[PDB]
RNA sequence: CGAGACUCUGGCAUGCUAACUAGUUACGCGACCCCCGAGCGGUCGGCGUAACUUCUUAGAGGGACAAGUGGCGUUC
């Protein structure tokens, strides 16, 4: 009667509880809509705002997140809301109904689904990155 | 009405007034240029793929060792022959048929084999007047080895000209050992005793089959002269040259560089930026140092006899 | 549906040149909400004509010394750009964007041929990848050369561009910037 | 396996004139270690099992225990 | 007048340094007469370009 | 004068089906075991779109999944893999009961009990594990056991002493006698690797299969040999009709069925229609399920699909 | 690019060799016969090996590839060099000869040969 | 010999092994809120047992080999 999963960007990594619920989606505590750098609000919508209300009516979700940046964070909340509403689907609803609201997600964008491996490169001497070098002179 | 390979390479969209059409589905797949498969995109829809049967392709080849073309037919070329069959035995007459036709009747001429025996240009007016390109129940094949097969059965066929043929004008290659014609014109050595014994031979072959064949009775290709000279020692490495006697004795790779074996496109109009206007030769890899030269290049050096008076100072691949 | 910024539809929105049409975002299924997506659009070639206009005119935003990696920065800017738009015209902004895109890339350009040394352009012919490329560069660039030392806003000296542009005006920058290009390149032939 | 196979032993030998300075390398074999090699070997080297030879039947005969 | 193009095939990258791209040209006045051309910028095959002249000659300088 | 036609087909999977098994109990619910990891349970539904509905995603395992079979109940499946690991299932949730480690190898086949409380196992581990429905270790049966891998283990539902079968690469058809599992029967008749092991519902053939394309049937009371059946290419399966004394067998490309009175092939199952990749192998058949039905038969392909048959009488 | 090696190559060819009959056209089944024969190091290298398997099993079963010497494939090679039609092409009735020719025969005590035909000297 | 193979790293595992110096879930207890006109609900990095490994950590094992398909290839 609960299916809990994660969801991860660079180094965050947001787990999403869920259960049979009345509709509240709370990441961290507090609402969704009053999570801070606001101008990504729409990102975290997402999935709500492809797949409705009423698909999220029997499912109470937590978010528990760490790690990670600010955007990073963000990101790695929409993987695992969309990810556990998947998971909860396959194991307490029909695999039609999972299929059938999978392919509403990826076909929007791959990412709320599968992770970006990318992460960052290690730092080599001789210059500030990983690729680059300093400068150097002739003459 | 069965279509050919060389029908879509010279591109006879001619699915209009012959409506019977059969092919075979190899036959369009083997073909590698790819305004054939654009043609294969669109049009065929009103022909149909159908294949032969066996009790009809064997009998496809007992008259084609006797009019003497299976070994000069491809294995392909022998199942759309035997694709007409089908559809002869099916629409047309079978009483109108015949095979094992008729001898060679031949008509020895003082004609030069190499004379310009109807080439266009060629005049002994007949001008080109640029609209003749153009002008130069059956089948559609420009194959003499396939045309050859179905005029002997007595089978009128149609090409891209719309018309019938009655005309079979081309030239097929005997051998001078041997007796042994075949219907190839790009061989050069034999295919039964394998010398260079192979001479041209005009035919001309009617709609009924008339085999009358022009043997150049002229004593300028009947000669022994420029025929014997001593062969230096069999050379074995990566650079040896052995002077070309078998059609299949194992020469060491020898290729031209890519940058030296292609010419120019000049027709292209992509044409202006950079370079200078002809191709670079090339004077630096090696391909270049040990003179590789082109097969096709310094043939007329060949048909000059070994012991000539040469000039001091030249030295041949 | 999908609303870009919740306010901004897309179904509005008309691509006019068949050139251009496969090479500029978002008409039906590139509809996202935000400009700010976040994908690998540079993993190989021909992948960052899949992703929407909107993002590359974020992307090409950010693009200074002192700006070089503030994309929330940037997608306020947009933001506030397009509103600016809507209030000058009524207009769909987007449909403004893509007008002021079309009328900005240029159609030839000249290129130096010959050796070192030698400086004779020829005309060649320009891609409609590259003019959607060089589009949107020559769009952003004009935001910041009216804008670097004045009162005027860059979330509105954009917008006083992008609107310059769709009418293929002489105020516009990333217009003076075609027609010196495409000048040129009509004495190179 | 530069690590594991080569040992290397760099010496300081002193004579009148000044300073000689050795530099021997020991690349050990396989079978290992009675006192000889390492256990594990070449990472390039693929040993394949020699072909082992089987008996063909050809009757169906069945050999109940 | 201002014409327009289909990429047919991608022939070849000509220029100085490996710069433009030689490019065979089909018209969408579905003429059968391609004239062939060379860009400026990355060109995959399937493209659509907007000519100013369709009178560039295979001529050198 | 019966025949079969391609009723319809089953899309579910990334990977290629490996075995299938129906169940007489449920006639709706038949279960996929598959190359993507997953067992799809699904739910028969007959229509127009398709013959079923993928209900269940049974997911456990963490390699292929080479084997399933289903309890006399209808509520259980055990479903051996290539991580090792025999995971039992219960199909009303869709969550393990057991998990039966044990083998060291990839697990090939799960024996299976008419009694319902027998799981003695074998795998690539060319062993014998004794355990039981708990679980419990007994022994190791390696005693003259094998030379190459196990590749099917079956039982008879037999009312005498109970036979099991396991086969291997090594051309080998044995007879372990229970109540002591200790070998007694051996078959030296095959040539080329073992792959396919069905025993009669009578309790007296079986019938081996493998790579040379010929079917050794054996009669299981007396341990002598009774009909040789030739091939097409490889036999990847085989199954026994409860009610018309039939074999069929899994081709390559095609299904080859028969009648075990003359010899008699009945009827060849596949369909292509593109011509253009004529150079591309046929999509192989791995697995091959009667139906209790009478009347139905599912077949699983290397093109990751099921397709299912019935039988037009006449 | 992805350019195989001599150890890839030359050990893979060993295994069709020696173990025909146990491979097939799997990466996967290939991959797990591998390990049973070849004592291999690292699984990277087990899988270049299969993988080369795979696609010399499928280079294969068109015709022989020129790196195998195969116990079973040349005893189905044997058993399809013996093509043997009905007429050999040296059981025949007419022959044209050149009256050159002819004169041989008839001084090698050969001239009662009537399969023969002199023809038109060209 | 070098190249490669190799070692480390990274990416994947709702599979396995585990966890009072890592947690999650649940159940107690408390604080607080709106209340309904009792609650329930909720937030608790507030603190106590139990269920266990998704998150954390680190061990073994799998995973990818140009494998599969379509073209191009002196077709390898
Ligand atoms: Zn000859």
């Amino acid at each position: 009667q609960s299916v809990q999963v994660f969801g991860r960007k660079k180094t965050a990594t947001a787990v999403a509880h869920c259960k049979r619920g009345n509709g509240l989606i709370k990441v961290n505590g507090r609402p969704l809509e009053m999570i801070e750098p606001r101008t990504l609000q729409y990102k975290l919508l997402e999935p709500v705002l492809l797949l409705g209300k009423e698909r999220f009516a029997g499912v109470d979700i937590r978010v528990r997140v760490k790690g990670g940046g600010h955007v990073a964070q963000i990101y790695a909340i929409r993987q695992s809301i969309s990810k556990a509403l998947v998971a909860y689907y396959q194991k307490y609803v029909d695999e039609a109904s999972k299929k059938e609201i999978k392919d509403i997600l990826i076909q929007y964008d791959r990412t709320l689904l599968v992770a970006d491996p990318r992460r960052c490169e290690s730092k080599k001497f001789g210059g500030p990155g990983a690729r680059a070098r300093y400068q150097k002179s002739y003459r | 009405v069965v279509a050919d390979a060389g029908a879509f390479l010279r591109h006879a969209a001619l699915q209009d007034i012959g409506k019977n059409i059969y092919t075979i589905r190899e036959v369009v797949t083997e073909i590698r240029d790819k305004a054939t498969r654009r043609r294969l995109a669109v049009l065929p829809y009103e022909l149909r793929f159908k294949e032969p049967l066996p009790e009809y392709v064997r009998l496809v080849t007992e008259f084609s060792k006797k009019t003497g073309d299976y070994p000069s037919l491809s294995a392909t070329d022998i199942q759309v022959l035997a694709l007409t069959y089908q559809l002869e035995a099916e629409f047309v007459g079978v009483s109108h048929l015949k095979q094992e036709p008729q001898k060679v009747k031949v008509s020895s001429s003082i004609q030069h084999p190499e004379t310009p025996l109807h080439i266009s240009g060629f005049h002994l007016g007949g001008w080109i007047t640029p609209s003749n390109i153009k002008q130069i129940v059956g089948c559609l094949t420009t194959d003499f080895a396939m045309q050859n097969v179905l005029l002997q059965m007595g089978l009128h066929v149609l090409a891209v000209n719309g018309m019938l043929i009655r005309e079979a004008r081309s030239y097929i290659l005997r051998c001078h050992g041997c007796f042994k014609t075949t219907s190839d014109m790009s061989r050069v050595f034999c295919s039964h005793c394998g010398n260079k014994t192979l001479k041209k031979v005009s035919v001309t072959v009617s709609d009924d089959g008339t085999l009358h064949m022009h043997f150049s009775r002229n004593p300028k290709v009947l000669n022994p002269r420029g025929l014997r000279y001593s062969l230096p020692t069999p050379k074995g490495g990566k650079y040896a040259i052995n002077p070309h006697l078998t059609e299949d004795q194992r020469f060491p790779q020898l290729r031209l560089s890519q940058k030296a074996r292609q010419k120019t496109n000049v027709f292209a109009p992509d044409y202006i930026a950079g370079v200078s206007p002809f191709v670079e030769n090339d004077i630096s890899s090696r391909s270049a140092t040990l003179q590789v030269r082109d097969s096709t290049l310094g043939a007329g050096r060949r048909r000059l006899n070994p012991n000539a008076s040469r000039k001091k100072f030249v030295k041949k691949r | 549906d999908i609303k870009l910024f919740g306010k901004w539809s897309t179904d509005d929105v008309q691509i006019n040149d068949i050139s251009l049409q496969d090479y500029i975002a978002v008409k039906e299924k590139y509809a996202k909400y935000l400009p700010h997506s976040a994908g690998r659009y540079a993993a190989k070639r021909f992948r960052k004509a899949q992703c929407p206009i909107v993002e590359r005119l974020t992307n090409s935003m950010m693009m200074h010394g002192r700006n070089n990696g503030k994309k929330l920065m940037t997608v306020r800017i947009v933001k506030h750009a397009f509103e600016i738009i809507h209030l000058l015209t009524g207009e769909n902004p987007l449909q403004v964007l893509v007008n002021a895109i079309i009328n900005s890339g240029p159609r030839e350009d000249s290129t130096r041929i010959g050796r070192a040394g030698t400086v004779r352009r020829q005309a060649v012919d320009v891609s409609p990848l590259r003019r959607v490329n060089q589009a949107i560069w020559l769009l952003c660039t004009g935001a910041r050369e009216a804008a670097f030392r004045n009162i005027k806003t860059i979330a509105e000296c954009l917008a006083d561009e992008l609107i310059n542009a769709a009418k293929g005006s002489s105020n516009s920058y990333a217009i003076k910037k075609k027609d010196e290009l495409e000048r040129v390149a009509k004495s190179n032939r | 396996p530069v690590n594991y196979y080569v040992d290397t032993a760099v010496r300081h030998v002193l004579l009148r004139q000044g300073v000689l300075g050795i530099k021997v390398k020991i690349m050990l074999p396989w079978d290992p270690t009675g006192k000889i090699g390492p256990k594990k070997p070449l990472p390039d080297h693929v040993s394949i099992v020699e072909p082992k030879d089987e008996i063909l039947p050809t009757t169906p005969i069945s050999e109940q225990k | 007048p201002i014409k327009l193009a289909r990429v047919t095939k991608v022939l070849g990258r000509t220029g100085s340094q490996g710069q433009c791209t030689q490019v065979r040209v089909e018209f969408m006045d579905d003429t059968s007469r391609s004239i062939i051309r060379n860009v400026k910028g990355p060109v995959r095959e399937g493209d659509v370009l907007t000519l100013l002249e369709s009178e560039r000659e295979a001529r050198r300088l | 004068t019966e025949q079969m036609t391609l009723r319809g087909t089953l899309k579910g999977h990334n990977g290629w089906v490996t075995q299938i098994a129906t169940t007489p109990q449920f006639p709706d619910m038949i279960l996929s075991a598959s190359r993507d990891k997953t067992i799809i349970m699904w739910k028969l539904t007959r229509d127009e779109t398709n013959y079923g509905i993928p209900q269940r995603a049974l997911r456990g395992h963490s390699h292929f999944v080479s084997d399933v079979v289903i309890s006399s109940d209808g509520q259980f499946a055990l479903s051996g893999s290539w991580d090792g690991t025999l995971r039992l299932w219960d199909l009303t949730t869709g969550t393990t009961t057991r998990r039966f480690v044990g083998h060291t190898k990839d697990v090939l086949s799960v024996a299976f009990s008419s009694d319902n409380r027998q799981i003695v196992s074998g795998s690539r581990d060319k062993t014998i594990k004794l355990w039981n429905t708990l679980g419990v270790c007994k022994y190791t049966v390696q005693d003259e056991s094998h030379s190459e891998w196990v590749s099917c283990v079956r039982f008879s539902p037999n009312s005498s002493n109970p036979i099991i079968v396991s086969c291997g690469w090594d051309k080998l058809v044995k007879v372990w006698n229970l109540a002591n599992c200790k070998l007694k029967t051996n078959h030296i008749g095959h040539t080329g690797y073992l792959n396919t092991v069905t025993v009669s519902p009578d309790g007296s053939l079986c019938a081996s299969g493998g790579k040379d394309g010929q079917a050794m049937l054996w009669d299981l009371n007396e341990g002598k040999h009774l009909y040789t059946l030739d091939g097409g290419d490889i036999i990847n399966a085989l199954c026994f009709s409860p009610n018309r004394y039939w074999l069929c067998a899994a081709t390559g490309p095609s299904i080859k069925i028969w009648d075990l009175e003359g010899k008699i092939i009945v009827d060849e199952l596949k369909q292509e229609v593109i011509s253009t990749s004529s150079k591309a192998e046929p999509p192989q058949c791995t697995s091959l399920a009667w139906s209790a039905d009478g009347q139905t038969l599912f077949a699983g392909y290397t093109d990751n699909l099921v397709r299912v048959w019935q039988v037009t009488i006449g | 690019g992805r350019v195989r090696t001599k150890t890839v190559k030359k050990a893979a060819r060993v295994i069709i060799e020696k173990y025909y009959t146990r491979l097939g056209n799997d990466f996967h089944t290939n991959k797990r016969v591998c390990e049973e024969i070849a004592i291999i190091p690292s699984k990277k290298l087990r899988n270049k090996i299969a993988g080369y398997v795979t696609h010399l099993m499928k280079r294969i079963q068109r015709g022989p590839v020129r790196g195998i010497s195969i116990k079973l494939q040349e005893e189905e090679r044997e058993r399809r060099d013996n093509y043997v039609p009905e007429v050999s092409a040296l059981d025949q009735e007419i022959i044209e000869v050149d009256p050159d020719t002819k004169e041989m025969l008839k001084l090698l005590d050969f001239g009662s040969l009537s399969n023969l035909q002199v023809t038109q000297p060209t």
